[PDB]
């Protein structure tokens, strides 16, 4: 019986932000 | 019940013997005819694929027949495979009356 | 010559042994194909000629039907009984392995031949009596190819008669034809 | 029998359908005078339905679970009249029409103005060609073997 | 910025020049046909792409060809 | 029956409405080759319908299908409940 | 280069709104960009493929996270047959209170969406049990997507950029891809199954903490290296086994039972394990085929050259095809798309009849949705394969190098191919529509015994050859005397025959005249779509009407009104026309599947068996009958949970209708109308203060065709999806 903690949501959001930064870098490399 | 060591030994020995003595001329001249993967009339390494340079230190031979370690690996793999096929077929326990 | 008065194909002049100009489908138009077909006809025919005595003799002597001769395999046990005597090495796997290795070595040795005439007619160690030295090669080759074609047709008949009458051999079917010829023939299979 | 299909005469559901149709027709009939024209027309329809059901049952048709006839077209000897015989008749007729059309086109092709005969049909020549179509298979095989059926030098585009 | 090409199968009937709505084509002296003239396309910057010239050309296949390309305020036919 | 047939004709008009002439002309070229191979090509050369004719055929079959659908629907409903 | 289309000068210099549209529409076609070299093309493609992989993995991670956060995965796991899975929560400010009440399904505390993707069954079957497992998977997939993004950025750097010769190493790439990406991946999946998922279905709990100590078998790896491979199949699961518990659970890991698990009505897990293990072995062996740096193996060019029939019936054979395929990216893309479309259709056909996931085949809506989804994907993929093959003919084909080989000789008898395809299409169309209309007339006149009902005896014979004992053909597996039945009577045939003779599942459903007619309509659709696509591909380089089409590219509007008119003349237009036929064919297929399964699930198969032989039967008993609850989603008396599906139904009908406007009305009308609008704007007080930067123009001809087709396809898909989901969820039976 589990329900996902709030700190887990914080970790997921931070990881998503880092992945978005990486995607921005890749898109910039593709454009240039 | 089949002896694993005896079966694998016999099968691998038979395949190695076949490769070294029986089918060796056929393998040799067929691989000579199908020389190298070639693009636009030139090999990949000469076309400019640095990762595609053939390794010759791993192809040195001292057998009179020029038998190579990669040949050892191929025929031994076939031998292990045939031996395990025979072992599994013997121990299958499936004996259909045809 | 297979059909009187028929025109003969250009490539089949009539010099090869057993050449009667028979080629309705035009399969021998390609020369290399013709050479390969000559060698393959010789091999198939020699195998059939060497086979059919082993199809007839056991049935004549009993303990054999050339279809029940393979019955011991595909049966748990029975790895025995060559000629009414058990075979000490009759097991299926060893028989299969020995046959494969031996025939593979022999046939690969055959495949290593350059001269097409030597591909078809080796000579030497395969002619211990030197029959190929009596200046009768053409007639001997004609006799060989004729008996071989007859043997090929005979073995095809064996196979088809085994299909039509399961559990029977050739001599049994011959005795059936002789028992009542006018009501025991291929009409019972072609016309149900 | 074939594919678990029962004969129409033996089947129940065929007879049920016949009974239902006859009952509906008689229910319609109940509204009219016995000797009037609508009564005669309804009676004629009833007799036609009876004759149709009898013929279908006696002809040897297979019947499904729902009570309707099914057709067999795999070549069975007991059901040649379902597919093979009408197929042969259609093939004869269609070959006849196609062959006579081709013959008329070929005969018109060598004329003073082929297009005028293409829109305005030469009736006598058309009738002659049409009458000669009885033996079309023999003529078709004849031209196939004689090498006068196909062409070899035809217009094509840039390959 | 369309491109108009003339090929050496031209017979110099001048129909393409008469059909052009923007005066892109003109006739030029030539040798190689009975009329001894051929069509030219100097003002290709004014071509709109209507392909009337191609419709007016009598030849198995066209001696004048129009290849549509980059669009411009003149090619788009804009009055505003 | 006419309800279904009118839905059908209305659908059929869309193939004239949505398509162009060049495709059908090239397909007719291939079919004309097929008829030529057996010496049975017509004297009057087959041609695809013109652009204006394609539009006219499309609109005519479209209108016929739609109006016949409404006709069958109205008549059936009002004869049944009227 | 200066303006928005940085890759195109002609589009950059365009003063109209066409610049924006065409800059969007041609952005991802790298061969057409200005100053494009082969090396840059290959590297850009490689990085874009990395980006696509990252997007896919983020999509999966998002599914996992949203299900773990807002879904009742554990409650569903406790009672799989009585709980509705939850896809994602709803937060719509535009709702009213009745909608909030109506959308509170499951055990949720607010409005939610019920999932129809089947990921609950898939995740439950593979060992996932709690929400922490789903969260860990989501975080791991985030990490994987980050890794692919880093990989793309790195392999675009000047130090790490691969060379053109590296991208053309076909033998080495195929060797690694075949060995690793297939065989080793399936071997690892077998490892996961055996080591984790099979114990989960028997009441065990294996995770990363106890992976190193939990034996998959009581005697692990002893028999495997002793040659006693049969020890791992001694004790399979019992027929009374309860999935997820230890009641009647065996200890075998690689069985070969065949058939279905009685409680879950899905394939056995141990069967799936031996399957993926055998596939792994086969692929790992097949990898060691082509020559590389070690001096052994085949050479694909020599294989292609050697294969050439004597007598010249095939011409020069497959000679010269190696360079043609290696140097053409469109040839490779077409081959890949054709294979992927066939594989997707195979997945769709083989998943509804042999369900692999526990608790599936009881969730009817999920099964229908999965079938329709992957079948539409397959249709689009096939159409794309043919389109990119036509692009190959136009762009990469070199006539001189492909002199008299199979590829050129295909262009050689193209008229024969198109003619015989046209004949097949016409034959099927005439006689099939004739039979349907004849049956309609027979039933209209009240005489249903006069219709032409043809038994599909060939498919029934094949079904009897599989062991179905209903049609009384008694052949092959239906015959107890057959060699095949005797050979297989101990390995797989008990379970397979028990499954195939059951008439409640979807394994080889019974068929009749209606099934015959529908497979024939499907054949008509297939041959006609193939006709259109092949005609477009073969006539791409030129025809009699326009013998120099190859100079005008793949896509162009027309060739003017000369020579009789040349509308829809390019191969792109053949693609455009064939998309309609693809949609129609897939619609027929999905209609047939859905009606047959609705009748099967309701138990009333007689309605399909009787009403499918005529078209009024379809229109009355499928569409009109099953649209009731859909159209009653919201009414003047309130609203249900089907309100969203009713709204989507109307939305799809509307978008599909809107596509007709672009499809029927052409450009000149709109251009003149826009001219009048521009005059109006320039002459209006208080509006002259605002000026456009781009001169407004009407859409292009090809752009109009594309936009019409897009609105059309979106309407088609949304309408049928809404109808399917609503008509299957209102009853759940
Ligand atoms: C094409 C050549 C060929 C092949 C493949 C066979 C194969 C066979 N023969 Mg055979 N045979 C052949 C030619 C051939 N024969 C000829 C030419 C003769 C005449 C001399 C015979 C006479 C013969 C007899 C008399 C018998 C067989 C038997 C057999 C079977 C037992 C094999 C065995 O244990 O022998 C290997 C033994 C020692 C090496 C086997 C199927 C036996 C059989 O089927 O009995 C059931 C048997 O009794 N054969
Ligand atoms: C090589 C020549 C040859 C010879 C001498 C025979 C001889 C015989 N065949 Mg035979 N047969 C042959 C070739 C030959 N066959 C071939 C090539 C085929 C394949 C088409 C067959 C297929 C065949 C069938 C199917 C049957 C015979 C039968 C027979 C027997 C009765 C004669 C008859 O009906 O015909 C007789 C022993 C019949 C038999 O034995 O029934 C009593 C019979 O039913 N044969
Ligand atoms: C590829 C499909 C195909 C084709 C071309 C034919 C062709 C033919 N069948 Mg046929 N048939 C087929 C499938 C087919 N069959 C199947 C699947 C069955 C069910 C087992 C049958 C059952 C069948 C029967 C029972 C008979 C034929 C017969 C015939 C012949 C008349 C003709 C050569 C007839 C025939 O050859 O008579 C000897 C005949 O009586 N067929
Ligand atoms: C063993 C080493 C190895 C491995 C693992 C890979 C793996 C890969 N390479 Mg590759 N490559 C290799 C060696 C290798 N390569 C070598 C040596 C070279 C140079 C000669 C290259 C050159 C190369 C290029 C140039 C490109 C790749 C690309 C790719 C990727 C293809 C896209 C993808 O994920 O498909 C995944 C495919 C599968 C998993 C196969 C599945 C089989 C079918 C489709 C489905 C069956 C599964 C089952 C039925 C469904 C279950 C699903 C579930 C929902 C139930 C893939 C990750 C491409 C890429 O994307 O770049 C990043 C690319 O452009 N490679
Ligand atoms: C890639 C897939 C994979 C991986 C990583 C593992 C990993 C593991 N398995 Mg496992 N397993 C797998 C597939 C896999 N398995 C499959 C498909 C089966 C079914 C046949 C099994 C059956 C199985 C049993 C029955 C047992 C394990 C055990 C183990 C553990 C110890 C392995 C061991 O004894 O040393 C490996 C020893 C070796 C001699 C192997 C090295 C040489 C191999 C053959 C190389 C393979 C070829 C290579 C790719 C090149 C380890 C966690 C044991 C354990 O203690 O688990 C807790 C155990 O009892 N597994
Ligand atoms: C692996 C899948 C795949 C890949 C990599 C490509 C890649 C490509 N396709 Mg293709 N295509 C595919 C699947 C694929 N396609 C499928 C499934 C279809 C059928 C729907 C098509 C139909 C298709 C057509 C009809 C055309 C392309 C074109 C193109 C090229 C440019 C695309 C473009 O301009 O985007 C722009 C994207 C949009 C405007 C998005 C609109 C929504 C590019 C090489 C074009 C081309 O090469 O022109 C010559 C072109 O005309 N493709
Ligand atoms: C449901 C309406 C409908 C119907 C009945 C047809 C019927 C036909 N179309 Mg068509 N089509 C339609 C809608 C329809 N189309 C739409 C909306 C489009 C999108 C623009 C197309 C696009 C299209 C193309 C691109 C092609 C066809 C072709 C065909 C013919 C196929 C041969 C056949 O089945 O003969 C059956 C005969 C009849 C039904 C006539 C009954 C009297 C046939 C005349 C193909 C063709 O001509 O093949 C030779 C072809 O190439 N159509
Ligand atoms: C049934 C589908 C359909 C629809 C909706 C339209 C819509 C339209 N057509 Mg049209 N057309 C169609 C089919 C359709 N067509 C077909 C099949 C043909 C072929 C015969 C034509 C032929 C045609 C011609 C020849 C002409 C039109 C014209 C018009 C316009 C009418 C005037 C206007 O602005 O309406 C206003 C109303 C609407 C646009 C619909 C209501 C607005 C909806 C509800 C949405 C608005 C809010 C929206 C949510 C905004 C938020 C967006 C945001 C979320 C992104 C309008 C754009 C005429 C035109 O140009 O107008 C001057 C015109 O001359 N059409
Ligand atoms: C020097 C010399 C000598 C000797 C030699 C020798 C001794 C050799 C050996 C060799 C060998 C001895 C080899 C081997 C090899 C092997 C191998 C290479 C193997 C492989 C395997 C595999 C690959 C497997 C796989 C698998 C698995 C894993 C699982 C199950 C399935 C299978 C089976 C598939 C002499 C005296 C003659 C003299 C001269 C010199
Ligand atoms: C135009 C073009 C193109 C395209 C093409 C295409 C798109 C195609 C397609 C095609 C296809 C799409 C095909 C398909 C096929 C399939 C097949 C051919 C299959 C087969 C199968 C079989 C044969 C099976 C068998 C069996 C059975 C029945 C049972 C079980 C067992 C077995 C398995 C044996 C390209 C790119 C090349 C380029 C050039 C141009
Ligand atoms: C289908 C279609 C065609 C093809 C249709 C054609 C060629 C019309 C065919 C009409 C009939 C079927 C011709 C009949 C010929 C004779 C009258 C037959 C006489 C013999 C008996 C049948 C009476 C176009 O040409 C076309 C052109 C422009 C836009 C759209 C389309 C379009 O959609």
């Amino acid at each position: 019986m589990t329900s996902i903690s709030d700190s887990q949501i914080i970790v997921a959001l931070v990881s998503a932000f880092i992945t978005g930064i990486l995607a921005l870098r890749l898109g910039k490399s593709l454009y240039q | 019940e089949a002896n694993t060591a005896l079966t694998i030994t016999l099968s691998t020995g038979a395949l190695l013997f076949l490769g070294r003595f029986v089918f060796l001329p056929f393998q040799r001249d067929n691989v000579s005819r199908q020389g190298l993967p070639v693009q636009n009339g030139v090999t990949h390494f000469d076309a400019g694929d640095s990762r595609a340079q053939e390794v010759t230190s791993f192809l040195k031979t001292n057998d009179p027949a020029g038998f190579t370690i990669v040949d050892v690996l191929a025929w031994g793999a076939l031998g292990h495979a045939v031996g395990f096929f025979i072992l599994a077929t013997i121990n299958n326990g499936y004996n259909p009356q045809f | 010559e297979w059909l009187p008065g028929n025109p003969r194909p250009s490539y089949l002049d009539g010099s090869a042994p057993g050449d009667f100009g028979f080629d309705p489908l035009g399969l021998g138009e390609v020369p290399e194909n013709l050479e390969r077909f000559k060698e393959s006809e010789l091999i198939h025919a020699r195998w059939a000629m060497l086979a059919i005595p082993g199809v007839l003799i056991p049935e004549a002597l009993g303990y054999g039907n050339w279809v029940s001769a393979q019955k011991w395999a595909a049966t748990p046990g029975g790895q025995a009984t060559y000629l009414g005597n058990p075979v000490p090495w009759g097991n299926l796997p060893i028989i299969l392995a020995v046959e494969f290795i031996a025939i593979a070595f022999v046939e690969s040795q055959r495949n290593g031949e350059s001269d097409p005439e030597k591909r078809k007619y080796p000579g030497g160690p395969f002619d211990p009596l030197g029959f190929s030295k009596g200046a009768n090669l053409e007639e001997l080759k004609l006799k060989e190819i004729k008996n071989g074609r007859l043997a090929l047709v005979a073995f095809l008949g064996f196979v088809v008669q085994a299909v039509a009458y399961p559990g029977t051999g050739p001599l049994e079917n011959l005795k059936t034809h002789l028992a009542d010829p006018w009501h025991n023939t291929i009409a019972h299979v072609l016309i149900p | 029998d074939v594919a678990g299909l029962t004969p129409c005469k033996e089947s129940k559901g065929f007879a049920k359908r016949e009974k239902q149709e006859i009952k509906k027709l008689e229910s319609r009939l109940k509204l009219y005078a016995p000797d009037s024209a609508p009564a005669l027309a309804l009676n004629a329809t009833i007799e036609k339905t009876k004759r149709r059901f009898a013929f279908y049952g006696n002809e040897g048709l297979l019947c499904g679970t729902d009570g309707l006839p099914h057709l067999i077209v795999d070549g069975d000897q007991a059901h040649l009249g379902e597919f093979v015989y009408p197929g042969l008749v259609f093939l004869y007729i269609a070959g006849w029409i196609g062959w006579v059309g081709r013959a008329y086109l070929i005969d018109v092709r060598t004329s003073k103005k082929p297009t005028e005969k293409e829109i305005i049909i030469d009736v006598p020549l058309a009738l002659r060609i049409m009458s000669k179509g009885l033996t079309w298979p023999v003529a078709a095989i004849g031209e196939l073997r004689s090498g006068k059926l196909v062409e070899k030098s035809a217009n094509i585009t840039v390959s | 910025a369309h491109s108009v090409k003339i090929y050496d199968t031209c017979i110099g009937c001048t129909q393409c020049v008469r059909a052009c709505p923007t005066d892109v084509l003109e006739m030029v002296p030539w040798d190689g046909c009975k009329a001894s003239q051929i069509a030219s396309a100097p003002r290709t910057e004014d071509c709109v792409g209507c392909k009337r010239c191609e419709s007016a050309c009598p030849t198995d296949f066209l001696s004048v060809r129009v290849y549509l390309g980059a669009e411009t305020t003149r090619s788009m036919g804009l009055a505003y | 029956l006419l309800f279904l047939g009118a839905h059908f004709v209305w659908a059929f008009s869309l193939m004239f409405l949505f398509s162009g002439r060049g495709y059908w002309q090239e397909l007719i070229e291939s079919i004309v080759w097929a008829h030529n191979k057996l010496k049975v090509a017509p004297a009057i050369q087959p041609r695809a319908l013109s652009i204006v004719q394609g539009r006219a055929v499309g609109v005519a079959h479209y209108l016929l299908g739609g109006i016949a659908t409404t006709w069958a629907f109205f008549l059936a409903r009002i004869i049944s409940v009227g | 280069a200066s303006r928005f289309p940085k890759f195109s000068r002609g589009l950059s210099q365009d003063p109209t709104t066409r610049r924006i549209w065409f800059g969007i529409a041609t952005a991802h076609d790298f061969e057409s960009h200005d100053d494009m070299t082969e090396e840059r093309l290959y590297q850009k493609i490689f990085a874009s493929h990395f980006g696509q992989l990252a997007i896919i993995f983020l999509w999966t991670s998002g599914n996992l996270f949203h299900v773990a956060w807002q879904g009742n995965f554990e409650a569903w796991g406790q009672d799989p047959l009585h709980v509705r899975p939850i896809a994602h929560a709803i937060w719509d400010p535009h709702f009213g209170q009745p909608a909030v009440e109506a959308f509170t399904r499951g055990g949720a505390s607010g409005p939610v969406n019920i999932a129809y993707s089947g990921v609950y069954q898939w995740w439950y079957t593979i060992g996932l049990r709690t929400n922490q497992d789903l969260y860990g998977g989501s975080i791991f997939l985030l990490f994987v997507s980050a890794l692919f993004l880093i990989a793309g950025w790195l392999h675009l750097q000047p130090k790490w950029k691969p060379s053109v010769s590296w991208f053309k190493n076909a033998e080495s790439r195929l060797n690694h891809h075949l060995s690793g990406l297939f065989g080793v991946s399936s071997l690892a999946w077998t490892g996961h199954l055996v080591h984790v998922a099979i114990p989960e279905s028997r009441g065990e709990h294996v995770r990363w903490n106890n992976l190193l100590t939990a034996l998959p078998h009581p005697q692990g790896l002893g028999p495997f290296f002793a040659g006693q491979w049969n020890v791992y199949a001694q004790n399979p699961d019992s027929n009374s086994h309860l999935f997820g518990t230890s009641e009647g659970a065996g200890t075998a890991i690689l069985t070969f039972l065949g058939g279905f698990h009685p409680q879950t009505q899905s394939l056995w897990l141990t069967d799936m394990a031996h399957h993926h293990l055998a596939i792994a072995v086969i692929f790992i062996i097949a990898g060691h085929m082509y020559r590389t740096n070690f001096g052994i193996g085949h050479s694909m060019k020599e294989i292609l050259e050697a294969h050439t029939p004597p007598g010249g019936r095939l011409g020069r054979g497959h000679k010269g095809l190696y360079d043609t395929i290696n140097n053409s990216l469109h040839f490779q893309l077409g081959l890949a798309l054709a294979s992927l479309g066939v594989i997707t259709s195979l997945v769709a056909q083989h998943m509804y009849s042999l369900p692999p996931y526990a608790f599936l085949a009881q969730d009817f809506t999920t099964q229908a949705a999965l079938y329709t989804h992957h079948q539409y994907i397959a249709g689009f993929i096939m159409t794309g394969a043919f389109a990119h093959g036509a692009i190959f003919f136009i762009r990469d084909y070199n006539p001189e190098q492909n002199k008299d080989n199979v590829l050129a000789r295909m262009l050689e008898h193209k008229e024969a191919i198109i003619s015989h395809l046209s004949w097949a299409s016409l034959f099927l169309g005439f006689h099939t529509l004739g039979l349907y209309v004849h049956n309609d007339v027979m039933l209209a006149f009240g005489t249903p015994e006069k219709q032409i009902l043809i038994e599909p005896v060939f498919a029934q014979w094949i079904q009897s050859a599989h062991g179905k004992a209903l049609y009384g053909f008694d052949v092959l597996l239906s015959s107890a005397d057959s060699p095949a039945f005797n050979a297989g009577q101990t390995l797989w045939l008990p379970g397979w025959l028990d499954a195939i003779n059951n008439n409640s599942n979807s394994l080889f459903l019974t068929i009749g005249p209606g099934d015959f007619l529908v497979h024939h309509a499907i054949a008509l659709g297939l041959h006609t779509t193939t006709l259109i696509l092949v005609k477009g591909a073969l006539d791409a380089r030129g025809s009699k009407l326009m013998p120099d089409k190859k100079e005008f590219g793949y896509s162009f509007p027309c060739d003017g009104p000369g020579r009789g008119g040349t509308c829809d003349i390019s191969a792109w237009d053949a693609f455009y026309l064939a998309v309609f036929w693809m949609l129609n064919t897939i619609g027929w297929v999905t209609f047939y599947w859905h009606w047959k399964h609705i009748t099967l699930w309701q138990g009333n198969v007689a309605q399909f068996n009787e009403s499918s032989t005529y078209l009024m039967g379809w229109l009355r008993d499928y569409l009109w009958l099953n649209s009731s609850q859909l159209i009653n989603g919201y009414n003047p008396f309130g609203m249900n949970s089907l309100s969203v599906w009713a709204w989507m139904f109307l939305f799809g009908h509307l978008v599909w209708a809107t596509g007709f406007m672009f499809l029927i009305s052409w450009r000149g009308y709109w251009q003149e109308l826009i001219e009048t609008l521009a005059w109006a704007h320039e002459r209006t007080p208080l509006a002259n203060l605002v000026r456009w930067k781009d001169k407004p123009v009407a859409l292009s001809i090809v752009q109009a065709r594309l936009v019409g087709l897009a609105h059309f396809s979106v309407g088609y898909i949304f309408t049928y999806a809404a109808f399917l989901i609503a008509s299957t969820s209102g009853k759940f039976g």
